[PDB]
């Protein structure tokens, strides 16, 4: 009756970016990116690798409201140093650390009777 | 070879027991519900029913068969109805099954292996009724008396566990960690002994015990995680760890690319 | 009035075995669960639980 | 081919229109449904 259609968790919207980010005037080099069609799956695993690059001074994030499917990731990090490259970084420092993960799975696999 | 590692323990068609160490909890976790809810499968979607007396409703059937396991094999060769050039459907993003029972035996049941695949399948493991079932014929459908009729039509379609649990080839997933509360996320209940009133898990066995002699270690992380992928059939319980792993990569992909996309203006 | 594909709560299936259940019960004399596979709760209620009442809706006539 | 009601009972396709009675070819018990559509009906499978 008045439930979304379900495929409004992944799907992006009429104009609408997975990303969007906002500078932020609380404090110096700050940043929130709004994640669009995510969510913990997702959100936390960055959240996570990024306290890992100890260049990182801050990183938290949040889900505004579960009726809708988006997160909010803010990100602070040292001088002259921009987050957004921290959230490459931090991020890709993630795919690889899957691709090993995908690997070791598979040769362990085969040798299984 | 490199990063985090798996250690497969007794592994068979339907689960794939494992300890995957070094990663943290939260990367573990991330995979953890991946699998649950977001890869790629093939269920039936609609249904066109043409003569029905059975004593079931219309709607009670079709949900019916929104769950009977359909092969998923190289469903990631096939395409979202949405993104297909073609009105409606056809052969390149959906599989089309056709189901006849005439009540003759004077109880008659309707069981999946009873679907037909109509459409092309282009040469290509998937749109089978994934039958598990002792005899030959997995999941009982329906029975129908005297002569009660009922003809349909199914198209299956890609989608995803979150889109619709009909998807989802997971189906309860184990998970734990430092079965020895060492890191101390948990205070346990009690009367007078937590140890002897609390059943000691079977994973006590892959790490070693507490020892009291020993203070509270701090700088301690939840390392190792023991683990359980049971399957549905759809996709193989390998590739359901596979496929996860990979898909949770995807997504982390396009967040490194979409930002790509936003650097040019 | 009909067995459930797929358990609610997890998810494994098992609409094929009933009848190996209502089967192992007639004349194996029989546990029954435990051999067809259902292990946690979740999925044994699934089926010790169902009421087949299809059974005496079948037994209507047109 | 075609249809138009049947019998609560002895289900006979019948066919009828007004005043020619509401009775079956046999059985008196004046119930009768209205027999499915031609027009096929489409399901989802959630
Ligand atoms: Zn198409
Ligand atoms: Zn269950
Ligand atoms: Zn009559």
């Amino acid at each position: 009756m008045n439930a979304p259609d379900r495929f409004e968790l992944f799907i992006l919207p009429d104009d609408v970016p997975k990303l969007k980010i906002t500078p932020d005037s609380r404090v110096p080099n700050c940043i929130i990116i709004k994640f669009e069609r995510e969510d913990h799956t997702l959100a936390n695993l960055l959240r996570e690798e990024l306290a890992l690059y100890p260049d990182v001074t801050f990183v938290a994030y949040k889900v505004e409201h579960p009726l809708f499917a988006n997160f909010v990731m803010r990100l602070q990090t040292e001088e002259g140093t921009r987050p957004k490259q921290a959230l490459e970084r931090a991020c890709a420092s993630i795919i690889n650390k899957l691709k090993t993960l995908d690997h070791k799975f598979n040769e362990e696999w085969n040798i299984k009777n | 070879s490199k990063e985090p590692k798996v250690n497969i323990i007794n592994a068979q068609d339907d689960e794939v027991e494992l300890m995957l160490s070094d990663v943290n909890l939260s990367l573990a976790n991330s995979l953890r519900r991946t699998m649950l809810a977001e890869v790629p499968t093939l269920a039936i979607d609609l249904v066109e029913i043409k003569m029905n007396t059975s004593v079931l409703a219309d709607e009670f059937i079709s949900h019916r068969l929104g769950l009977i396991p359909l092969v998923s094999e190289d469903v990631e060769e096939m395409k979202y109805s949405r993104d297909c050039t073609c009105e409606d459907y056809c052969d390149e993003c959906s599989v089309v099954l056709e189901l006849s029972a005439r009540h003759e035996g004077e109880t008659t049941d309707v069981y999946s292996s009873s679907l037909i695949k109509v459409s092309g399948p282009g040469n290509l493991n998937v749109g089978e009724p994934v039958r598990r079932d002792d005899y030959d014929q997995g999941i009982l459908l329906c029975k129908l008396r005297n002569h009660q009729e009922l003809n349909i039509r199914c198209i299956a379609k890609k989608g995803i566990a979150k889109e619709h649990a009909k998807w989802s080839p997971c189906s309860a997933i184990a998970f734990e960690y430092d079965p020895h509360n060492k890191l101390k996320h948990t205070d346990f209940w009690f009367e007078v002994d937590a140890k002897k009133e609390w059943p000691d898990s079977k994973y006590a066995t892959w790490e070693e015990p507490p020892k009291p002699g020993e203070v509270f270690d701090y700088k301690a992380k939840p390392n190792r995680f023991y683990m359980t992928v049971e399957t549905t059939g759809s996709l193989k319980a390998n590739q359901v760890f596979s496929r996860g792993i990979k898909t949770l990569q995807e997504k982390l992909a396009n967040v490194l690319f979409e930002l790509e996309n936003s650097r040019p203006a | 009035m009909i067995i459930p594909v797929r358990c609610f709560s997890c998810g494994k299936v098992v609409g094929d075995k009933w009848d190996a259940y209502l089967r192992l019960l007639e004349e194996g004399k029989q546990d029954a669960l435990d051999e067809l596979k259902l292990k946690r709760y979740c999925c044994r209620r699934m089926v010790l639980t169902h009421v087949d009442l299809i059974e005496k809706f079948l037994r209507y006539n047109p | 081919y075609g249809v138009k009601y049947t019998c609560g009972a002895c289900a006979h396709n019948f066919s009828l229109n007004k005043s020619d009675p509401v009775r079956c070819k046999e059985c008196g018990h004046r119930v009768i449904y209205k027999a499915r559509t031609k027009r096929m009906s489409k399901f989802l499978t959630t």
